[PDB]
């Protein structure tokens, strides 16, 4: 009565057989901007169907020597569909997200993953140079990976100087291959401003890191992918102008 | 004027001093507030959150394998698995958690703790373990028949794959200082030892090496006292 | 008592009264199904 | 909740169906296993206080923020000494402050000025707060030191240290030390992103100081800034950094030579 | 006398400071007011 | 009106007769076209304050007014230092004050005195306010320094700066920095009108200062005057001057070498 | 509060209470015929 | 400020002086009390 | 009982059975023989006060506690001066305090700093209270002197002596100067027990002091600590020591050369 | 009067009101049988 679930948003539906309870981030549901907290004057648009649905990204094979992956959510589905088209024409943006990460295997595989959101997940440069001219900084595809994603180099320090062990304070969930095969996190709009550009600022980022390695005996299946879907709950847009690319 | 006179403590700048100051911008109203989710009000909200213990902090380990406890099928009927101290202000496994850093900011702690283990093996792998806590006194127990006289919980590998050993507050005084030994062994807390209860049995064509993730948090009666500087940072480069 | 300010501004005062509103379940149990204390978390 | 928590008397149970010690951690929740659903406890009433662990009592410490030099030479002198106001220069208050994402508070800056070898002669100073957009003074006798429509403080060296209260002056609703984004538009390079992570809503002007005189003063002063937080509110707690800081306004760490979060032991099966 | 003690910020001359000063002419009444048309009260009247 | 203004929800109109965007400017009135009679707006409640933009908060800044020298030599000395009280000497407070025609306020003069090279020795000074009609003191030991029926302030150099409150003392109902007229009668010349625009109801006496001693003091002091306005009322707002000031008590500008009100652009059809 | 004066004179005090009386129509619409908002200014 | 003036006895440290001092630990609550038998309140209890 | 005691008029008795003067001392009790059950007294009302003999008026004296030296040399200098806080260093306050077993009070430490030959130059000092577990500063320019989350006092030499209030900070319910026991476990030697009697619940950190400067200061300061007790409660009175103190943290006495509790007389049958 | 404190803490004040509770029989007569004043201590 609890390990089954059907999440339906718009014209999409996600069915599962082995699931834990859904994680609601900070106890707050995604809601529309109230008139007291608002600061713009132009009326915002609310498509409510074409931008509120489960967009499925690509799958990534989880090998034995894998380190992990991360995304930037107001940047991943920024070029795909009506949400991206509506976000390229407008200047202001505000929405929540529903998350779902699929990873199934047999009852003979072992391993565990950690999927969590990190608000304001700034990527750190890797180097030992303090001069301003040679201090290493991450590239644009490292900061904003896009719909593909980026890999970790030192996932022990979250590629940010912050230890992974303390990253359980964020809204997180485990994917233990002996217990479940999916993880679901609902996250509201977390920002210090009511509206913000969905192109020059990623609010938070999803991270999948295998802490327990994938292990199996010789003879079983060897292709274990990680699939992720994203639902932009309660989308709002404002400041209509020409469409920009980036 | 009023015939006042001065007292000792005049013209001193106390750092921890609640006193009014002169405003620089007169007639100023700041930017209004908005609703930001996830507001904290005390540091006890952060210590009640589980965080991964670093039990495999020895050498011959990289960063990711430093947070795992290996479980295999022992040939001897009874063996000892990983063990670690309880005091969260001591250099060791409690240094990788958030409650350890919070207790390193302050100097005296009380209240009970919680260590929650988690089995990350296969589905067909079963077994039983003995997690045991022991108050101070003698050294770490040699065998299980000595270690099971304290506070222990028999743990199984079933559908639910996590047990939570609670560490009761068995101190003689009200508060313990977060300080290691020497002459300060008066404030030690004890040893948590993890033992093999029956075995790690596994069917064929299945890997026979699992891992257990250890997590730790605080209880409702956990309370802190006198604040100070931490010892995680002493030197700094000129930024 | 408590060093009230002598100014027209309100940010130039000292620390006001304390507030003990912890509400720690927003970080420890951020789930939708209220897990009972004596029960299994998964059925 | 003025105290910590009380313990009710417990007893033993011998029955099936009730398992409080099997809290599954795959759900992302914290184990809610108490003492009374476990080993038999007693009745204790706890009077330990939880007042000191609050945010308002945790951030009401001054600490050092900035050090400003003032050479005031004779032939290659400068006269003034500007210092942009930022708290990410000394890793103590920065490490204490960077365990949250969004903060909002008021400040109680205190200025302590001494001489090079150590001496307090009665020279009068002038501390000036230049907001962003106001022109910076160039010279010890510049036009900007008139302080019209500009706050300034006149104090001597023999006087007690000055102390002014600074309100919350960010254009947004709160501060933030982590801005995952870009301040401008257009195309961004891939080799050197010197504009990534630049906090836009954090610049607070430049602090300035000179010596009020006519000709010069053969002295080398060195003033220190101590900022106390008050009326503080924090959001979205972040994990505490475990790597040594390397840059002023960029979180970086050494890829090689990584520091572990804990020290090393001889064996895993040994508590000492 | 009253046992007072001094605080930081003593003997400083703050420019934007609303504080009472000593009158130089005691028992002084100024010239009465007349009605002058076109009085302003804020600078928002000029920006409109 | 403690806040700025609120916006009511608007919608679109498709009908004839109502034109809010055709406000004729030949009438001398300002266009009263709001947002709600235009593009569709939303419901916002504004809590931004309008307290800082008032006249009383705009003129409560001190600024510099006058600089008085005091040589006090040995053989060609003067001893005293008179300074006629007028605020049209420093273009900052003058430019801020000359955007109105008639004003009325009270003053909070503050006197800051320093030494030439910069030093505060405990020499006692004497600041004297000589109203118009009282004799000016001639000499450092003159008869006028008895200060009988005359306000004066005795303060040292090591003491904090003195600060006295000056009331509204004009013989008319308000001050005025623009007097389009003549103070006397008779025939006026055409070559050099040195009497045109001379504000009659503005002279406020002469400020004086000496050093209280017997023989002399080999020191060169330099005192600065800071006048703060309070209880201020303004009438008949005037446009702000866009030309550099050239004279003390006469508004003049250079006929050639005129300064434009705005800077130059490359072309008119280009915003950058 | 608000630093009341200690003197016999009244001009030696600090700034008194504020006054938010703007009345901006004396400069923006100094005309005799009250122009309606939705109408033509000239007929 | 209040027109005060100083009196003789200023800036002296009297040993037998009941006067308030500045607290070093703000917001501090000590260890609770327990019942210890044999409490004294005056030195006349010892001379008897 | 605001006064001492009153005497009721008594008379003589001539009868058998009532013996008030035969109080047996084998019972461990004090003789309860009053004046009225003895020689004939009168009626006196006593107004003598018993207020001064209380514990709160007996322990409200400052006394000297510690002396801290600060050499601050040029080539073999130290800079800082730590001093562990303990009151068993000067036998006056120790002898007054060691007539009870368990005490609990608050402190009013006062710091008096002078120069070697005697002079008060305006050098600024910094007094730091390092609690147990915090790192001790090593050097006059060390990292620990930032005083973040650490109480400190900044005062000069010309200023009046500083005075701070210290609360009751023992981990137990009260203090104790007599701990008949052992701090650790295991086997204890028989030759030299350097761990016997070590009071565990008495360590209160280390007090530190340096001079705030840049290079050095050729001066030798010497500060004195005066601790006043207040809000004091005493338990289990102990007899007053009659032997000279010999060690800092161990009660010892000379086996030979014992001091008698009273002086000598010529004969027992002689009062002089 | 009596120099009340001006602080948030309670240990930073001066000495509070006095307490004249002597109760000296806990040291002088620590026996169980209440010895009468006019009687023999042993029968």
């Amino acid at each position: 009565s609890d390990r089954v679930a059907q999440l339906t948003v718009g014209n999409s539906s996600i069915t599962t057989q082995e699931a834990a309870n859904i994680v609601l981030a900070y106890g707050e549901w995604p809601e529309y901007c109230p008139d007291t907290d608002a600061t713009a004057v132009d009326k915002p648009t609310r498509p409510d169907v074409s931008v509120n649905r489960f967009y499925t990204l690509d799958s990534k094979m989880w090998q034995e020597n894998s380190t992990g992956w991360y995304w930037k959510f107001p940047d991943v589905l920024n070029k795909t569909g009506v949400f991206g088209q509506n976000a390229q024409f407008h200047y202001l943006y505000r929405s929540g997200f529903c998350l779902h990460v699929q990873c199934n295997a047999s009852k003979f595989h072992q391993g565990a993953l950690l999927v969590a959101v990190i608000p304001e997940f700034v990527i750190a440069g890797r180097g030992s140079n303090t001069k301003p001219n040679e201090a290493p900084h991450p590239g644009f595809t490292t900061t904003f990976p896009g719909t593909t994603g980026a890999t970790f180099h030192d996932p022990y320090v979250l590629d940010s100087g912050v230890p992974l062990s303390q990253a359980l304070i964020y809204p997180h969930q485990w994917i233990n291959l002996r217990t479940n095969n999916c993880a679901t996190v609902i996250v509201p709009y977390i920002n210090a401003v009511p509206f913000d550009s969905a192109i020059n600022h990623s609010n938070f980022g999803l991270i999948v890191i295998p802490v327990s390695p994938l292990k199996y005996s010789s003879g079983a299946t060897t292709a274990i992918p990680i699939t992720i879907t994203i639902a932009p709950l309660n989308s709002e847009f404002g400041g209509l102008r020409q469409a920009v690319s980036q | 004027g009023i015939p006042a006179e001065l007292r000792p403590g005049t013209n001193q700048f106390l750092t921890t001093d609640d006193d009014t100051a002169a405003p620089i911008l007169p007639g100023f109203t700041p930017t209004p507030t908005i609703h930001i989710p996830g507001e904290v009000h005390s540091l006890l909200e952060l210590c009640r959150v589980e965080t991964i213990l670093e039990v495999n902090n020895t050498t011959e380990a990289t960063g990711l394998t430093r947070l795992l406890i290996p479980v295999s099928s022992q040939n001897k009927a009874d063996e000892l698995c990983a063990a670690f101290m309880v005091d969260p202000g001591r250099i060791g496994p409690w240094q990788s958690t958030l409650v350890g850093q919070i207790c390193r900011y302050y100097t005296q702690w009380s209240g009970s703790l919680k260590v929650t283990f988690m089995f990350t093996g296969s589905f067909m792998a079963t077994g039983k373990m003995l997690v045991a806590y022991s108050p101070p006194g003698s050294a770490q127990p040699a065998n299980r028949e000595t270690a099971m006289l304290g506070t222990h919980v028999i743990w199984d590998f079933g559908l639910q794959s996590s047990v939570s050993l609670v560490i009761p507050w068995i101190s003689n005084t009200h508060f313990r200082t977060a300080k290691t030994g020497g002459n300060y062994d008066y404030y030690t807390a004890g040893v948590v030892t993890l033992w093999y209860q029956t075995n790690y049995v596994v069917p064929p064509e299945t890997p026979g090496e699992a891992y257990i993730i250890a997590m730790g948090a605080a209880q409702d009666n956990f309370t802190l006292k006198i604040c100070k500087d931490t010892d995680e940072v002493t030197q700094q480069a000129v930024l | 008592f408590t060093n009230i300010n002598y100014y027209k501004d309100s940010y130039a005062a000292s620390a006001t009264r304390q507030d003990f509103t912890q509400d720690p379940k927003k970080f420890t149990q951020p789930v939708l199904d209220s897990i009972r204390e004596l029960s299994a978390p998964l059925n | 909740a003025e105290s910590a928590a009380n313990t009710t008397p417990s007893s033993h149970r011998l029955e099936t169906g009730r398992v409080p010690a099997l809290q599954a951690a795959e759900t992302g929740a914290t184990s809610n296993a108490t003492d009374e659903n476990m080993i038999e406890t007693r009745c204790v009433v706890n009077r330990n206080g939880v007042l000191e662990t609050t945010i308002n009592h945790f951030f009401s410490r001054s600490g050092l923020v900035g050090v400003v030099n003032l050479t005031d030479g004779g032939t290659d002198t400068t006269g003034y000494a500007t210092w942009d106001i930022d708290i990410m220069g000394f890793v103590q208050l920065r490490r204490k402050c960077e365990m949250f994402t969004y903060m909002r508070f008021n400040a109680e800056f205190t200025f302590v000025t001494t001489t090079k070898n150590g001496e307090a002669r009665p020279y009068m100073l002038q501390y000036m707060y230049v907001p962003p957009g106001a022109p910076k003074p160039t010279g010890r006798d510049a036009f900007q030191w008139q302080t019209a429509t500009n706050p300034s403080v006149f104090v001597k060296l023999t006087d007690p240290p000055a102390q002014v209260s600074v309100p919350f002056m960010s254009p947004a609703s709160a501060y933030q030390w982590f801005y995952d984004g870009y301040p401008t538009f257009g195309q961004h390079p891939e080799t050197s992103n010197t504009t990534y992570g630049l906090c836009p809503n954090n610049m607070m002007g430049t602090f300035a100081v000179r010596v009020v005189s006519r000709e010069a003063s053969q002295l080398k002063l060195q003033t220190r800034v101590y900022m106390k937080l008050k009326h503080v509110r924090a959001w979205v707690p972040r994990p505490i950094r475990s790597q040594p800081y390397l840059l002023k306004n960029f979180p970086n760490y050494d890829s090689s030579k990584i520091t572990n979060s804990a020290r090393d032991r001889s064996s895993i099966k040994q508590a000492n």
